[PDB]
RNA sequence: GAGUGGUGGCCACUAUUAUUGGGCCUAAAGCGGCCGUAGCCGGGCCCGUAAGUCCCUGGCGAAAUCCCACGGCUCAACCGUGGG
RNA sequence: CCCGGGUAGUCCUGGCUGUAAAGGAUGCGGGCUAGGUGUCGGGCGAGCUUCGAGCUCGCCCGGUGCCGUAGGGAAGCCGUUAA
């Protein structure tokens, strides 16, 4: 059993071969932000759970 | 451990060219599940040859369709071979590919390489009303897929009941590790490429269903290796 | 409005010429020295009937369902195809 | 307070935008002038510049790739790459650079920066295919599709592009610690500008 | 578009120029509004917001 | 014209979930819609929902959590007994006990699981999974 | 959309959500009723009475005031007229439709070739019949009431 | 006559207008022969 | 395999009859266009009746036939005793 | 088919016929699902003005076009004027 990444914006799981991304939060540098392909295409804003910084 | 020896040979006699290949070579990634859900691109078959060596087995390699296409020119007819093939260990992982060539052997080799590049990860379980067990012998829940005009719906089936699907679906599900299933198909199933891609799309779409933590225990859901 | 007609107790494969099924059945007949294919088909029909009864009773609720489940388990144990501690699964 | 004073910002013309607008950039748009031109927000530009500098200071400097097809941005990206150690691609971006290992100049960066999302569509597409974070210099008519970090700026003016890249390089160096302070940056702003 | 529509018109406490009478009138009248004391016109009906011809003492809700 | 406010609400919820929205507005509102939303919130498919007065039937503000694969009304509202739920589960759900069939019963609106537990039937009005 | 043209115009009133009359209304219920009676005697319809009350007297709506003679009802122009014995004999919308249908028939008997106006007349008669059906069901018209163009002239007059 | 727009296509067949004219001539001839005029 | 071919008929094949569950821009197929009668489908809240609806309980819907357990013809087909 | 003439017809009035590739080859009412950009009508706000029922920009509603995201389709393509 292994952890499956979850999108930060919509909260859905990430399929194995989709154009998703993950990166360290640009503001705090502690949390990790995951964005799924649909959220990336639709430019849906995301909020960091640590700082509360919002937006792409 | 002949496949382990093969994996080690692929590991030493190989110079990586991509970032993922470099990660595999230096050992940052050690398991097959670590190259999925991260957005990485797979362009080197050596990555699959190292992480999942069983895909090179003769029983794990299946040639689904061979077609003879013709292009008209001034001189005459130019013949090309299109081979649709599938690979993958019969537990959790499967891949499908198409290869074109001037000869059947070249087409088969290219199709196998592209299937290894296109390998995916699925989820298994038991969601049938008549079984209600918690073994990964079937699809956890009903799934759908489509390619071209073919629409395929896979339904969980009781344990001990064979794959009730066409031959192409049987081969793909056997390579993916599914043992029992019911099928409902619409469209032109005689188009082998479209049928295979629809079955592959359904197996991939098994990852697109949102589930609760208790559903994993209820259906015995297994992601990747069991 | 027709009277009862006695039916066959075995089933014929959906396709008479499939290579994998033919090889598997040939292996079984050679191993167990059966005389004809309908004997193996009769045994396969018995197995399929047991499986169908189990599948039907698994998703059934009621006193009659409980009685039938216990009777099926007892019959299988008496025939000797299951251990004495087996369950419906 | 602000990385660069208001007078210098307006002189570079960062706030100057395009007659067209976009719902995605509505959150960054300040107001619309009487002639139909939209004005960006210098405060939000400064905040996003600070955020981008902090974000880019963490990556390995050789793994950052900055691209600019636009002629006015060809020189600033080259100067930024020289200053920060990052790879810079001015002018045409060869297709297959990030997706074709057989290409002689094959390279897979860890983070991409684009001068213009519309102009550098090929680089953005390849970055999306390989799955890496993307920072985009976005104008009023640009779309935030597939943009992980957007910097609101005038991505068409020569002076604006030069000032933006100079600020980004200085912030990256400061946050990485190569320069002990912002004032230690001794590279003039005019060095980034393209000479006519 | 809004989940709770709200009117764009207001009521106006208006003082008549000729006689000084105070009245409450609508900002989007479909008729010719006149003072209740002297009959002098106050608001000109139009296709939209009316034209107020008297001092607007106050704008109510 | 408008005929099924509940079906409109469920279709709107499904479309917004597919497109990735976090917040939806249901208009016009009704007590049946409120009961359905209460059932979905109890089963964890939706977040917080609130009623807003506008001098009309009302509005329902609902927060989505990205946990719904498909929600739809059932028309015609088929009457169902206690022992007939299996065929409707097969018709409307992918696997056993996966989703919930929202049923209007004589004791109120509740899911088919609670209806079976109470040993009562009703009329199928919705399905969420 | 529209009944016949099938257009989707949305112009109309946007009343704010209210439960009590506004505090800045100068007149009371009795004066409002007296004004309604005076305007009806002047000869305005219910819609014109309400429009005049909103415009000149600054009364947002009579429906905001509770009925003094019925705790379960709110005030209404027609209710005030009917309690003062001044309600119209037949519904006002039906009267207006009948009036303009009669006028259109008078025009058409001089212009028999106006087929577009004839279609407009047919639409008006269809609306009249719809309203007649509704009022027959609700008991606002006699069960033997029927619409006939020849007898509609006396009703118009 | 009922509409069959599939027959207006000219691939391997003559014009439908003239087919219709021939059919109408045939119908009139049959009616005249039967005496129905 | 003491059976195995041929022809006619019905079901599945066929989601090519489609309530479950089919289609109608270019492949078969939206009336040339509107008004409207029966029918079908119908906005929000409150009270009353239980006709539809659901639950419980009496009288029924013969036997044979269908499923299960046991018992009797060597086992079985067949029959008997109980449950459904 | 080209050219020179020419009857019915094409034109008005009272009628009949009820047919077209009468095509958007797409029945009609309602709710929801990124945007960007022209134009017509109305309304609102701001700025000009020769004070024009004039000009420019922005917003709301209703019509009328093109490009296009998610998605759909055998594809051509449709894509808030949905197919
Ligand atoms: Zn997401
Ligand atoms: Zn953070
Ligand atoms: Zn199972
Ligand atoms: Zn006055």
């Amino acid at each position: 059993k292994f952890e499956i990444p979850v999108c930060t914006s919509c909260g859905r799981e990430i399929t194995p071969r989709e154009h998703a991304t993950h990166f360290i939060c640009p503001n705090c540098g502690e949390a990790v932000i995951w964005r799924c392909e649909s959220c990336r295409v639709l430019a849906k804003p995301y909020k960091c759970p640590n700082c509360g910084w919002e937006g792409p | 451990q002949e496949w382990k020896e093969y994996a080690k040979r692929v590991l030493d006699e190989w110079e990586p060219k991509t970032k993922l290949g470099m990660m595999v070579k230096e050992g940052q990634i050690t398991d097959i599940h670590e190259i999925f859900r991260r957005g990485y691109q797979i362009k080197e078959p050596e990555i699959i040859d190292v992480l999942l060596p069983e895909v090179n087995a003769r029983e794990n390699q299946e040639v689904l369709d061979i077609a003879l296409t013709v292009r008209m020119t001034d001189s005459g007819r130019r013949v090309r071979f299109r081979v649709l093939a599938a690979v993958g260990n019969r537990d959790g992982y499967v891949g499908l590919g198409i290869g074109h060539g001037k000869e059947v052997g070249i087409a088969i080799r290219k199709a196998i390489n592209y299937a290894k590049l296109n390998i995916i990860e699925i989820k298994r379980g038991c969601g049938s009303w008549e079984c209600r067990c918690r073994r990964p012998h079937s699809v956890p829940f009903a799934v759908e897929g489509k390619e071209g005009s073919v629409r395929v719906r896979l339904i969980p089936g009781p344990r001990g009941l064979g794959l009730v699907i066409g031959d192409v679906g049987k081969k793909i599900l056997r390579l993916a590790g599914v043992q029992d299933v019911w099928s409902q198909t619409f469209g032109e199933t005689r188009t082998t490429v479209n049928f295979a891609k629809a079955v592959f799309n359904a197996l991939y779409n098994t990852n697109r269903v949102a589930i609760s933590p208790e559903m994993i225990e209820r259906y015995g859901i297994v992601v990747g290796r069991a | 409005g027709d009277p009862k007609r006695q039916r066959k107790k075995y089933e014929t494969p959906p396709h008479p010429w499939i290579k994998e099924r033919l090889d598997r059945e040939r292996v079984l007949m050679d191993k167990y020295e059966l005389k004809n294919k309908k004997e193996l088909w009769k045994h396969e029909t018995q197995l399929k009937n047991f499986r169908r009864r189990a599948r039907r009773l698994l998703a059934a609720r009621g006193k009659q369902a409980e009685i039938e489940r216990e009777q099926l388990l007892a019959r299988l144990k008496r025939l000797g195809l299951l251990p004495e501690d087996a369950v419906l699964d | 307070e602000y990385l660069v004073p208001l007078d210098q910002y307006l002189a570079a013309g960062v706030h100057i935008g395009t007659q067209q607008k976009t719902k995605d950039m509505k959150k960054f748009i300040y107001r619309v002038r009487q002639d139909g031109l939209y004005v960006l927000d210098v405060r939000k530009t400064d905040e996003r510049l600070k955020v981008a500098g902090k974000f880019l200071a963490k990556f390995e400097p050789q793994s950052i790739l900055a691209v600019s097809v636009r002629l006015y941005g060809q020189k600033p990206v080259k100067k930024f790459g020289e200053v920060t150690g990052a790879r810079a691609i001015p002018g045409r971006f060869l297709p297959g650079t990030m997706t074709n290992p057989a290409v002689k100049n094959f390279f897979e960066p860890d983070v991409l920066i684009v001068t213009d999302p519309r102009a550098d569509h090929q680089a953005m597409r390849e970055a999306v295919e390989i799955g890496i974070p993307i920072v985009a210099l976005v104008d009023t008519e640009n779309l935030l599709s597939y943009v992980d970090l957007a910097i609101p700026t005038n991505n068409k003016g020569r002076k604006a592009l030069a000032l933006i890249y100079w600020i980004l390089a200085r912030e990256i160096l400061y946050n990485r610690g190569e320069i002990q302070s912002r004032e230690d940056f001794k590279i003039p702003v005019e060095e980034f500008e393209m000479k006519i | 578009k809004p989940i709770i529509p709200m009117p764009r018109s207001r009521f106006l406490r208006v003082k008549c120029i000729d006689c000084g009478n105070e009245q409450i009138v609508f900002s989007h009248p479909a008729t010719k509004v006149r003072c209740l004391i002297c009959g002098a016109t106050l608001v000109e009906p139009t296709g939209g917001k009316g034209i107020v011809k008297a001092k607007i003492l106050e704008v109510l809700e | 014209t408008l005929l099924d406010p509940l079906a409109n609400a469920l279709s709107h919820i499904t479309n917004s979930e597919r497109v990735g929205k976090r917040e939806v507005y249901i208009k016009p509102a009704s007590k049946l819609i409120g009961e359905v939303l209460r059932v979905m919130q109890k089963y964890g498919y939706i977040g917080e929902f609130e009623f807003i007065d506008d001098g009309r039937a009302g509005v329902y503000r609902v927060q989505l959590l990205g946990r719904i694969n498909k929600a739809g009304a059932i028309k015609p509202r088929f009457p169902v007994k206690v022992s007939e739920f299996e065929k409707w589960e097969k018709r409307f759900l992918p696997a056993f006990e996966f989703g919930i069939l929202i049923v209007s019963t004589s004791q109120g609106v509740m899911s088919h699981k609670e209806a079976i537990e109470k040993g009562i039937g009703g009329r199928l009005i919705a399905y969420v999974y | 959309a529209r009944m016949h043209a099938r257009k989707r115009g949305k112009s109309g009133s946007k009343r704010p959500p209210r439960t009590a009359p506004p505090i800045w209304v100068e007149y009371t219920v009795e004066e409002i009723e007296n004004l309604v009676v005076k305007l009806r005697k002047e000869g305005y319809s219910t819609a014109m009475i309400g429009t005049i009350l909103r415009d000149q007297y600054g009364i947002p709506s009579v429906k905001l005031f509770k009925d003094p003679d019925n705790p379960n009802r709110n005030l209404t122009i027609t209710r005030i007229l009917e309690k003062h014995g001044l309600a119209p004999e037949i519904p006002e919308d039906l009267m207006f439709l009948i009036r303009r249908a009669v006028n259109l028939r008078k025009h058409l008997e001089q212009h028999p070739k106006d087929l577009h106006s004839m279609r407009g007349l047919q639409l008006i008669e269809s609306k009249i019949r719809r309203l007649v059906k509704y009022y027959k069901r609700k008991g606002k018209l006699p069960k033997n009431w029927r619409y006939d163009p020849e007898t509609a002239k006396l009703l118009v007059r | 006559m009922k509409r069959r727009p599939r027959k207006w296509k000219k691939k391997g067949r003559m014009r439908w207008k003239w087919i219709k004219k021939r059919i109408r001539r045939l119908k009139r001839q049959r009616k005249k022969e039967r005496g129905l005029i």
